[PDB]
C-alpha cells in the first residue's frame, strides 16, 4: 500500500494505488484508498482497511452532524481533530491506521496526516504505507510550491507508479484526485503497467 | 528520546529549543514541527515525546490554564503553580487506566506581580519534569539522546549573567553539539526564550 | 490425604488419615478431615486445605439455616447439592475433593463423591486423597458389599492404613466415624496400633540382599553387617 | 482450550448482468474427522433477493446469520414492511462485523445479491467487516486454487485477441463448476458436493453439484 | 471424572444411541457403573464426551426448561429439534462467556414419527446426519457406521444397525484405552426413547499370531 | 497416508492409498508408497516421504549386497533388524513409519516399524495418519487363514476406510500380495474415485501471449 | 520464511514429445525488489532443463553444486546424464544435508532425444521426489500454479498449445502472488529442438 | 503398562501384559514384554517400547557372547548389572524401567528390579509400569512369600487382572512365564478369561443412581430408563 | 542497514557512494570513515555493517586476490571472478561456526582486456551482495535504510549513457535525499568512482 498528498500552490494532490495483500497472496486489485469524506474533505487508506473505512464512515457523520446542527461546514482543523481524538482514545486497543485528511476550508488547503496513536501533524507533503519510502524519493526530488496542476498531477502519479514497481505490497491501479477551494475532482485512474510504458517507452 | 530539548536559565530569561524530528520508524516524517507549546502569555513548555500524548497533554494543560483564567477573571497563575499542576497530572497518570503521558517537559517562565500587593517570584523559572512526574527547579534541564552531552557542555560554559547574544551563542553550541554526537538527525532546533515581555520566537540559531 | 466412605445396611462409615503436609515436611500429624455438616451428614476434604474448610464452614451454614427454615432434618441430597453447586462454581480457583456421606430418615444412608472437576455420583463407597489410587484394587478384591456396621468400620480402618503405608503425603492417625439412626459415633486409632503397616509386616523383615560381601564365589549370601565380617 | 475452530470448506461468487451464481462446497469437518457431507449452513438468504455465504467456523456464522436475520426482521419492522436492498445489508453487514472487532467472528463472508437495476453484485469481507464489492470472488481454504482462474478466464488479460461476450447463466455455470471440480482435486479440505443458488429477479433456483468424496 | 465415546446411527423406524457406562478420572478408570445416556422430555435422549461436571450440569439445565415450559403453560412439549436448539445456543453461549462447557454430546429423538439425530461440540459446533459419533468414536466407530448406511440406502432395520453397532463397541473396546467391556444403548422410536440394561459384547483374543512365541523379541 | 498389512493363508497381502499432500495441498495423486526390499520382502511407508525413499533404498541396496555374499534368499527378520537399528540410531529424528512383509522359509512375517524404531510382529498392521479409520475395519473383519482373495478385498477395504475418512489419503489403493515363490504388485486394484465432470478444455490459439525476444537452436 | 524471503516461481509441463519449463523474473528481499530481470532457468545439457526456487543464495551455491556434479559426470562417464539420473544425483544431494537442509526446491524437466518420453520431476527441500505425467510448479504462486495447470492442461499438446498453456498459468499465478512476477522466461524443449522465449507481464 | 516378577522356592514367575498405548489409543493389543534375554533370564519392560527393545537386545548380544567366552552358564545378576550399567549411562536419554528375573543354579531364582533413576535392587518380588501403582496395597494385603509355583503363576495372573482393570493405559492379553530349573513355562490368557474384571465384578451390576425421573417426593427410587417412566 | 551505500554503472564508469557513520548505540563516534575498499587497480567494494566483520572481510578479500595476484604472475582478475569469489566466501559463512558476515556489498569494477588474446567483459560492472551470499548485476543498486529512497529515485533518473558530471549530480541528489528522509545522520558518503584509468576519489559529492 502506497499513498501520498502534498499540497502546492493551487491546492492539494492526493494519489493512491489499488493493493491489498493478505501477507503474500493478492486479495484485491481494485481497493479504493482514497475515502471520499465528504464533497469538500478527502481520506486515505493505509493499514487496517475496516478500521480506516469505519472511523472515516464516523468521522463524516460527524462532520454532517456539525453542519446540520451549526448551519456551516466544518474545517479541516476540526475534522482531523476529531480523527485523531478518537483514535487517541483507541490508542491501546490495537487499532491499524494512517491516514490523511485534505481540504480546502475557509482558510484556504490544509493537509493533515494522523496514525493509529492519536498522532496529528500538518505539513505540506506526506506519503504513508509500505510503498513510501519509494514514493518520498521521487516526490521530494521533484516536488515544488509553483507547480502546476497538471504537473503536481504528473509527479504524483509518477511517484505512485515508481512506489508500484518496486514494492510487493504496492500495486494496482494509480489513482490521482486533485482538492480545490469547490471541493475534489478525481482527476485521473491509470493501470500501472500501461503507465510504465508510457513513462519508460520501447 | 530521540529529540532532545534544552533549555537554560539567566538572570533576564530563559532560553529553550526543541528538535523538530518526526520520524516513521527510520522514516524522517518532517524535521520542522514546533514542540514548543506556549501556555500562557510568560510561560511555555518544551516537550519531548510522540506526537498524540504530547499534543494531548499541552492542549489539556493549557485548556484547563485558559478556563482557571476566566473562573478567577483573568488573575494569571504563576510558573510554580502551573508547574506543580502539571506535575500532578503526570503523576496521576502513571497509576491510571490508559497510563502514562510518555512526556518529557521542560517548563519556562517568567513571573511578574500580579498586583502591587504580590510579594512573589519576581525573576525567571525553570522546571524539569519527566514523564513520571518528577519535577525539579533547576538552572539548566535538557531531555533526549543529546541531553547528556548539552549538560556537560552547560556544566562548562553556563553562567548566571549570561546577556541575551551570549546566550544565543550558548544555545547554538548546543544544538551545534547535539547535531555532532548524536546518530539521530536532529537538524532543526526551534528555539525560544521567555523575558519580562514575553515570549518570542528566535529564528538566528536553529 | 486418605479419605474414604462406605455405605452399610444402617448408615455409613467415614474413614480418614490425619496428615496436612507441606510437600515433604508434616505441618499436622493430627488433622481432622472428617467435617460436620449437620448432626447425622458429614463430609471428608481432601486438596487445599483453606478452600475445603471454607465450603464446608459455607455449606453448613447454609444448612443449618435450612433445618430451622423447613423445621425438619435434611437430607443427604441436599448437601451433596449444596457441595457440588459451590465447587462447580469454583473449580478454576479451589482444589478440593468431597465426599458427603450421611444418613436421614428417608433415603438410609448415603454417600456422594465430588471430585475436583465438580460432579456429583451417588455411590456405594467413594475414595479420594492422593492415598486413594491405592486403595481401588483394594477393594475390588477384599471389599465385599453388605458389611454389619462393625465389620465395616474394621475394614475401612484396614483400608485406611493400608493407604497411608504405600502413602508418603497420608499417615498418622485413623479417624473414623459412624452415621445412622442411633447416635454418630467417632473413634480415633493411633499409628502404633494400626490394624497394618509395612514396619510390622513379616514379609518385609528380611532385608534386601544389596551390601555384597567381598567374596571369591558369585554365590549371594546376605549382606555385610559387620567390618571383620 | 480455544473458542475458535476452522472448519474449511469453500465458498465462491460470480455477479452477473441479471443474476448472480452464488455457490459453497457442503462439507463439515472437525478436529480431523468429519462431521457431515451435507452441511448447508454455508449460505443463508436474508431476503428474496440477498444471500451470505460464509467460511470458516461453523458455529460462528450461525450465530452472524441468525443476527443478520434479526436485524432484517426489524429493519422490515421499522420501514414498513420494506425489505432492505443488497448495499444496506452489506453495510450493515460491515457495521457488525466491525462491532464484534475486539471479540471477531472468525467468519469470512461474502454477501450477493442484485442492485437497483437489477444488475448482480458482490461483495466481500475480512474477519473485521472489511468490505469491497467486485463482480466476482472467492473464499475459503480453496481461494487461492480457483481465482487466479477466474481472473484469467473473466478478465482476459495477457490475452491478444478480441474479448469474448458476455457470459450468461448457463456458462457462468459451467466455469464455477469447472473451478469447484479443480479445487476439489487439489484441496484436501473441500470437496463432497457444491450447492448453487442462482438469484435472477424471477425468483431464485437452487442446484446440486456432485464432487469427489476423497 | 471424563465420559468416553458415544455412538449413534439411525435405523428404519428410529434412533439407536450406544455408550459404555465409564467415568474415568485420567487414565484411572473410576466408575464402571454410570449410566450415561440421560433422558430428556418425553421424546429424547443425551449422551456427552468429556468432562461428566459441565454435562451434569447442561442437561439438568435443558430438563429443568422443557419440564416447566411443559407445566407453566397449556402448551405442548418441545420437539427434539427445538431441545437440541435450545441445548446448542445454551453451549454457544456459554463458549462466548469464556466459560465453555467441555463436552461433545450427541442427541437423538423421536416424535409422532418423523426422527432426529444430532451432535454438537463445546465450543458450539452442530450438525445432523444419519450417524454420529464423539471422541474416539469419531475416528474408530464412525467409517464402518458410515459404511454400513451406504451398503444399504433404503434403510437399517433395527437388528441390522444393532448388529453394526454392537460391532462398533466390539472395536472401540479392542482400540480405546479408557474403556470397559459394558454397554447401554438407548432406542428411540414412536412410542418414546427406551434405554436398555447394561450389557457386553464377545470378544477374540485368540489369533494365531498373537501367540508367546510370534510375538516374542528375541 | 495409510498404509496396512494382513497376514492371510500363505503370505502377505500389502495395501496403500496412493495421494501425497505438499503440505495441505495434494502434489500427487498417484504417489506410489509400496516400496521395494527383496524378491520376497517389501515395506510399505508413511511420514516424511524423503526420509521412507531413502532408508528403504539402503536397506535393499545392504539386502542385495548381502544376498550375493551369502547367496541366499533374504530374510525379513534380517531387513527388521537393520531398518530398526537405522531407525533408533536417530531417535525418531528419520520420521518413517514402515510396516514390513515378506515371506521366508519360516512363512510369513508381518511387522511395524515405528520412526523411533520399535517394533511389532502382528497378523494384521496399519500405519499412516489414516491408520485408525483403518485398523476398525481390519478389527471388524479379520479372520486366521483367508483366502487371496479375501485378504486382498479385506485390504482394498480398509485403506478405502482411510481414503474417505482421512483428508490425506485416497485417489488408489495399492495392493501387493507376496507368496513364497511369486510378489505380485497391483496398482489399479481399485479406483473408488474416477474421473467425474470432465474438463472444458477451453482452447488457447498460438500468439496470444505477447512474446518479447523469441530464441529458436536447433539440435 | 526463509523459503519466500527471495521470491520466484518455477513450472514445468509435459506436452507429447515436448515440455515447457517456465520462470519468472523477479528476484526481491521479502518485499523489495532488487531486480526484475532474474531468471531462475538452468540448462544442462540438450535434454534437460532445471529451474531452482527458495533463498537465492542457496540457489546459486546449490547450481554451482550441480554444474560441478554434471560436469565431472560427463568428464568421467563419457556420455550426458540423463533425466532420471539427474534427478536421482539432486535427490541423493539433497539428502545428504537432511538436517542443514538447502532451501532450494527444484523442478526438472527431461525429454530422451531418441525416445520422446518427457519425465517431469519436483523434489521438496530435503529430496522427496514427485514424478507426474501432467506438469510440476514450485515458488511462492505455487497454489496458484496448481490450480491454473489442473484447470488448463490437456495430455496431447502441441508444443505451441503447450507454451501458451504454461504462459497464461504462469502470468496468472504471478498476479496474485505479492513475491513474484515481471513478465517471465520459457524454454519449450521438443525432440528436435530447443526455443527459448521471453513473455509480457505486468511491472507490478 | 503392567510388568512384575515374583519369586517361588523353585525360580521366579514374570507376568505383564499385552498392551502399547500412544496415549489414548491403543496400537497394540498383543504385545509382549516379557523379553528373552538367555534361556533361563528374562526381562520386563516398561516404557519406551524403541528404548527397551534396544537395551534388551544389547544385553542379550553382550549374554550370549558371554557364555561363548566362559563356556558355562550366566547368573542372573551378570544380566542386572548389563542392564544396571547400561541403563545408569543412558538414564537422561531412555525411558525405561526393567526387571530383571530368571533361575541360575547358583543363586536359584532371583529378581532384580531397575527403575528409570538406573538403580539395581534385589527383590523378593517385582513391580513395574503405570499399572503398578495399583498393586502394592494389593500385594500388602494378599500376597504371602513362599507359594508354590501354580499358586505363584495364579497369584501373578489375578494381580495382573486387577491391574490393568484400573489402569487404563494396561489390558488386553495377560502372559506369564516361569523360570526355574525345568523346562521354562510361557502362558497367556486371553481377557474374556482373565481372573478378574468389574464388568464380571458382581458388585458393580448396578448403575449409580444419577438420572432421577421426576418426582413428588425427595425418596430416591432409581434412575428413569423409560421415556413413559 | 544504519549506513547507506549507493552505486550505479554507467557506459563509461561506476560510481558508489558510502556513508562514514560509525557509531555507539545513539553515539556517533565518527562521521568521516571509509568503508570503500580498493581490492584491484581497477575493482573496489562498498561495505555497510560493523566494523569488524567488514575489516575482516574486505581484508580477506583482498589479500587474496593479491596472493592469487603472485601466484599466477601479475596477471589481473575479472570482475565476475572476484565477485564470484566473494559471493562464495559469504554464502560459506552462512554455514560456518563462527557465523555469516554481517555485510552487505556492492562491488564495482572495470574490465580491460589482460592480453591481446583477450576477449571478455570490457565495459563497467557492477554487483549487489547481499550478507547470506546473494549476487545480482544490476545497473544500479544500494544498502540501507536510504536505499528505497535512492532505487526510486535512479529508477526515475538514472540513463545509460550519463556523463560523468551528470553522474556527479545524480550521485548528489542521492546523497541529499537521503541525508533528508532517513532519520539517522549520514552527514558524509565518502563517493568514489572506477573508470579505464582505475579508482578515483571523488571529493566534490559528499
Ligand atoms: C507520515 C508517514 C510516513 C511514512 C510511513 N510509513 C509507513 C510504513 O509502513 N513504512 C514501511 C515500514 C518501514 C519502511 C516501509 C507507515 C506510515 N503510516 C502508517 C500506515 C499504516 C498504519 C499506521 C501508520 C507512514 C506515515
Amino acid at each position: 500500500t502506497t499513498t501520498l498528498a502534498f499540497r502546492f500552490n493551487g491546492g492539494i494532490i492526493v494519489a493512491v494505488d489499488s493493493r491489498a495483500s493478505t501477507g503474500q497472496y493478492i486479495a484485491s486489485q481494485t481497493v479504493m484508498k482514497v475515502l471520499e469524506i465528504n464533497d469538500y474533505l478527502l481520506g486515505t487508506l493505509a493499514g487496517g482497511a475496516a478500521d480506516c473505512q469505519y472511523w472515516e464512515r464516523v468521522l463524516g457523520m460527524e462532520c454532517r452532524l456539525w453542519e446540520l446542527r451549526n448551519g456551516s461546514r466544518i474545517t479541516v482543523a476540526a475534522a482531523s481533530k476529531i480523527l485523531a481524538n478518537i483514535t487517541y482514545a483507541y490508542r491501546n486497543h490495537g487499532l491499524s491506521m494512517g491516514t490523511m485528511v485534505a481540504g480546502w476550508d475557509q482558510f484556504g488547503p490544509s493537509l493533515y496526516y494522523v496514525d493509529d496513536k492519536g498522532s496529528r501533524v500538518k505539513q505540506d507533503l506526506f506519503s504513508v504505507g509500505s510503498g513510501s519510502i519509494y514514493a518520498y524519493g521521487v516526490l521530494d526530488t521533484g516536488y515544488r510550491k509553483d507547480l502546476s496542476v497538471e504537473d503536481a498531477c504528473d509527479l504524483a502519479r509518477r511517484s505512485i507508479f515508481h512506489a508500484t514497481y518496486r514494492d510487493g505490497a504496492s500495486g494496482g491501479i494509480v489513482t490521482v484526485y486533485h482538492v480545490h477551494e469547490k471541493g475534489w475532482t478525481k482527476i485521473s485512474r491509470d493501470d500501472q503497467t500501461k503507465l510504465y510504458h508510457r513513462y519508460f517507452p520501447s | 528520546m530521540a529529540e532532545t530539548a534544552i533549555a537554560f536559565r539567566c538572570k533576564d530569561y530563559v532560553m529553550v529549543a526543541a528538535a523538530g524530528l518526526n520520524a516513521f520508524y527510520y522514516i524522517k516524517i518532517t524535521d520542522a514541527e514546533d514542540k514548543i507549546t506556549q501556555l500562557d502569555t510568560h510561560q511555555l513548555v518544551a516537550c519531548t515525546g510522540e506526537n498524540g500524548p504530547r499534543v494531548n497533554f499541552t492542549e489539556y494543560i493549557k485548556c484547563n490554564l485558559a478556563l482557571n483564567r476566566m473562573r478567577q477573571h483573568g488573575r494569571h497563575s504563576s510558573c510554580e503553580s502551573t508547574a506543580n499542576f502539571m506535575r500532578n497530572c503526570l503523576a496521576s497518570a502513571i497509576r491510571s487506566r490508559e497510563g502514562a503521558y510518555q512526556v518529557n517537559c521542560l517548563f519556562a517562565g517568567y513571573d511578574t506581580p500580579v498586583s502591587e500587593d504580590d510579594d512573589g517570584v519576581v525573576g525567571p523559572q525553570l522546571f524539569y519534569m519527566d514523564y513520571l512526574g518528577t519535577l525539579q527547579a533547576v538552572p539548566y534541564g535538557c531531555h533526549g539522546y543529546g541531553a547528556c552531552f548539552v549538560t556537560a557542555l552547560l556544566d562548562r560554559l553556563w553562567r548566571p549573567d549570561l546577556s541575551q547574544q551570549e546566550g544565543l551563542e550558548l544555545m547554538q553550541k548546543c544544538c551545534d553539539e547535539v547535531k555532532r554526537r548524536v546518530i539521530i538527525s536532529n537538524s532543526y532546533f526551534f528555539v525560544k526564550a521567555v523575558t519580562k515581555n514575553g515570549v518570542e520566537v528566535i529564528t538566528a540559531v536553529h | 490425604t486418605t479419605i474414604l466412605a462406605v455405605s452399610y445396611n444402617g448408615g455409613v462409615v467415614l474413614a480418614a488419615d490425619s496428615r496436612t503436609s507441606s510437600g515433604t515436611y508434616v505441618v499436622n500429624r493430627a488433622s481432622n478431615k472428617l467435617t460436620k455438616l449437620t448432626k447425622k451428614i458429614y463430609c471428608c476434604r481432601s486438596g487445599s486445605a483453606a478452600d475445603t474448610q471454607a465450603l464446608a464452614e459455607r455449606v453448613s451454614n447454609y444448612l443449618g439455616s435450612y433445618q430451622t427454615d423447613i423445621g425438619a432434618g435434611v437430607n443427604v441430597a441436599t448437601a451433596a447439592n449444596l457441595f457440588q453447586k459451590m465447587c462447580y462454581m469454583n473449580r478454576w480457583n479451589i482444589s478440593a475433593g468431597i465426599i458427603v456421606a450421611g444418613y436421614d430418615p428417608i433415603n438410609g444412608g448415603s454417600v456422594y463423591s465430588i471430585p475436583s472437576g465438580g460432579s456429583c455420583v451417588k455411590l456405594d463407597y467413594a475414595l479420594g486423597g492422593s492415598g486413594s489410587i491405592f486403595l481401588y484394587s483394594f477393594f475390588d478384591a477384599n471389599y465385599k458389599p453388605g458389611m454389619s456396621k462393625s465389620e465395616c468400620v474394621a475394614f475401612c480402618q484396614r483400608a485406611v492404613a493400608h493407604a497411608y503405608s504405600r502413602d508418603g503425603s497420608s499417615g498418622g492417625l485413623i479417624r473414623t466415624i459412624t452415621l445412622d439412626a442411633d447416635e454418630p459415633e467417632d473413634q480415633t486409632i493411633p499409628w502404633n496400633r494400626s490394624p497394618y503397616c509395612m514396619e510390622k509386616d513379616p514379609k518385609y523383615v528380611t532385608q534386601a540382599t544389596q551390601n555384597q560381601p567381598f567374596s571369591s564365589s558369585a554365590k549371594i549370601t546376605g549382606n555385610r553387617m559387620s567390618s571383620t565380617g | 482450550w480455544s473458542p475458535y475452530q476452522d472448519n474449511g470448506g469453500t465458498t465462491a461468487a460470480i455477479a452477473g448482468k441479471d443474476f448472480v451464481i452464488l455457490a459453497g462446497d457442503t462439507r463439515l469437518n472437525g478436529d480431523f474427522c468429519l462431521h457431515s457431507r451435507h452441511d448447508q449452513s454455508k449460505i443463508f438468504q436474508l431476503t428474496p433477493y440477498t444471500y451470505m455465504a460464509s467460511n470458516g467456523m461453523q458455529a460462528d456464522r450461525l450465530q452472524l446469520q441468525q443476527m443478520l436475520k434479526y436485524r432484517v426482521k426489524w429493519y422490515k419492522y421499522n420501514n414498513g414492511g420494506k425489505v432492505p436492498s443488497t448495499k444496506a445489508i452489506a453495510q450493515l453487514m460491515s457495521t457488525m462485523l466491525y462491532h464484534r472487532r475486539f471479540f471477531p467472528y472468525y467468519t469470512f463472508n461474502m454477501v450477493v445479491g442484485l442492485d437497483e437495476e437489477g444488475h448482480g453484485v458482490c461483495y466481500s469481507y475480512d474477519a473485521v467487516g472489511s468490505t469491497e464489492p467486485f463482480l466476482y470472488g472467492t473464499r475459503g481454504s480453496a481461494a487461492s486454487f480457483v481465482e487466479p482462474l477466474l481472473d484469467c478466464l473473466i478478465n482476459r488479460q495477457h490475452m491478444t485477441s478480441q474479448a469474448p461476450p458476455e457470459m450468461t447463466k448457463e456458462e457462468t455455470l459451467a466455469m464455477l463448476k469447472n473451478a469447484f471440480t479443480g479445487a476439489a482435486e487439489r484441496d484436501i479440505y473441500t470437496g463432497d458436493s457444491v450447492s448453487f443458488f442462482i438469484i435472477t429477479k424471477d425468483g431464485v433456483q437452487q442446484e446440486s453439484f456432485e464432487l469427489r468424496k476423497d | 471424572a471424563s465420559g468416553g465415546s458415544v455412538i449413534a446411527i439411525k435405523y428404519k423406524g428410529g434412533v439407536l444411541m450406544a455408550a459404555d457406562t465409564l467415568l474415568s478420572y485420567g487414565s484411572l478408570a473410576k466408575w464402571p457403573n454410570i449410566p450415561r445416556i440421560r433422558l430428556l422430555g418425553s421424546h429424547s435422549a443425551v449422551c456427552a464426551t468429556g468432562s461428566y461436571a459441565d454435562f451434569q450440569m447442561m442437561a439438568k439445565q435443558v430438563e429443568d426448561n422443557i419440564e416447566r415450559q411443559k407445566m407453566y403453560h397449556n402448551v405442548d412439549e418441545l420437539s427434539p429439534s427445538e431441545v437440541f436448539s435450545y441445548l446448542h445456543r445454551s453451549i454457544y453461549q456459554k463458549r462466548c462467556d469464556f466459560d465453555p462447557c467441555l463436552c461433545q454430546m450427541v442427541f437423538i429423538g423421536v416424535r409422532d414419527g418423523e426422527t432426529f439425530l444430532a451432535g454438537v461440540d463445546d465450543v458450539g459446533t452442530r450438525w445432523e446426519d444419519d450417524c454420529i459419533a464423539t471422541g474416539y468414536g469419531a475416528y474408530i466407530a464412525l467409517p464402518l457406521l458410515r459404511q454400513a448406511l451406504e451398503k444399504n440406502p433404503d434403510g437399517l432395520s433395527r437388528g441390522e444397525a444393532m448388529r453394526i453397532l454392537t460391532d462398533c463397541l466390539r472395536v472401540l473396546f479392542y482400540r480405546e484405552c479408557r474403556a470397559i467391556n459394558k454397554f447401554q444403548v438407548a432406542d428411540a422410536a414412536s412410542d418414546g426413547v427406551r434405554i436398555s440394561e447394561p450389557f457386553d459384547v464377545e470378544t477374540h483374543w485368540e489369533y494365531e499370531g498373537y501367540c508367546f512365541e510370534k510375538t516374542a523379541i528375541i | 497416508t495409510t498404509i496396512v498389512g494382513v497376514v492371510y493363508r500363505d503370505g502377505v497381502v500389502l495395501g496403500a492409498d496412493t495421494r501425497a499432500t505438499e503440505g495441505s495441498i495434494v502434489a500427487d495423486k498417484r504417489c506410489r508408497k509400496i516400496h521395494y526390499m527383496a524378491p520376497n520382502i517389501m515395506c510399505c511407508g508413511a511420514g516424511t516421504s524423503a526420509d521412507t525413499e531413502a532408508v528403504t533404498n539402503m536397506v535393499s541396496s545392504h539386502l542385495a549386497l548381502h544376498r550375493l555374499e551369502t547367496g541366499k534368499q533374504s530374510r525379513v527378520l534380517e531387513a527388521l533388524t537393520l531398518l530398526k537399528r537405522h531407525l533408533y540410531r536417530y531417535q525418531g529424528h528419520v520420521s518413517a513409519a514402515l510396516v514390513l512383509g515378506g515371506v521366508d522359509v519360516e512363512g510369513p512375517f508381518l511387522a511395524t516399524i515405528a520412526p523411533h524404531g520399535s517394533t511389532d510382529r502382528l497378523p494384521f498392521v496399519t500405519m499412516g495418519s489414516g491408520s485408525i479409520a483403518a485398523m476398525a475395519q481390519l478389527e471388524a473383519a479379520y479372520k486366521d487363514n483367508m483366502t487371496c482373495e479375501e485378504a486382498k478385498e479385506l485390504v482394498a477395504s480398509a485403506i478405502r476406510k482411510g481414503i474417505f475418512n482421512d483428508p490425506y489419503s485416497g485417489t488408489q489403493v495399492d495392493v501387493c500380495v507376496i507368496t513364497k515363490d511369486k510378489t505380485e504388485l497391483t496398482i489399479g486394484y481399485d479406483k473408488p474415485n474416477e474421473r467425474m465432470y470432465p474438463r472444458q478444455e477451453v482452447l488457447l490459439p498460438p500468439g496470444t501471449t505477447p512474446v518479447l525476444k523469441e530464441e529458436i537452436r536447433q539440435l | 520464511s526463509i523459503m519466500a524471503y527471495s521470491g520466484g516461481s518455477v513450472m514445468a509441463m509435459a506436452g507429447k514429445e515436448c515440455f515447457v519449463i517456465i520462470s519468472d523474473n523477479r528476484l526481491g528481499e521479502q518485499l523489495k525488489t532488487i531486480s526484475t530481470e532474474v531468471p531462475k532457468l538452468h540448462v544442462v545439457n540438450d535434454s534437460i532443463v532445471y529451474g531452482l526456487t527458495g533463498l537465492r543464495t542457496d540457489q546459486q551455491t546449490f547450481a554451482n553444486k550441480v554444474q560441478f556434479r554434471t560436469e565431472m559426470y560427463k568428464l568421467r562417464e563419457e556420455r550426458d546424464i540423463t533425466g532420471k539420473a539427474f534427478a536421482a544425483m539432486i535427490t541423493s544431494m539433497l539428502y545428504e544435508a537432511r538436517f542443514g537442509p538447502w532451501f532450494v526446491e527444484p523442478v526438472i524437466g527431461s525429454i530422451d532425444k531418441s525416445t520422446g518420453e518427457v519425465y517431469l520431476c519436483a523434489t521438496d527441500l530435503i529430496g522427496a521426489p514427485c514424478e507426474p505425467e501432467d506438469y510440476v510448479c514450485a515458488g511462492t504462486a505455487a497454489e496458484s500454479l496448481h490450480g491454473m495447470c489442473e484447470a488448463l492442461w490437456r495430455p496431447g499438446m502441441s508444443p505451441e498449445e503447450l507454451f501458451e498453456i504454461a504462459a497464461q498459468a504462469m502470468l496468472s499465478a504471478c498476479d496474485r502472488d505479492s513475491l513474484s512476477g515481471y513478465g517471465a522466461v520459457a524454454m519449450i524443449v521438443t525432440k528436435d529442438k530447443v526455443t527459448t522465449r521471453l513473455i509480457k507481464g505486468r511491472k507490478d
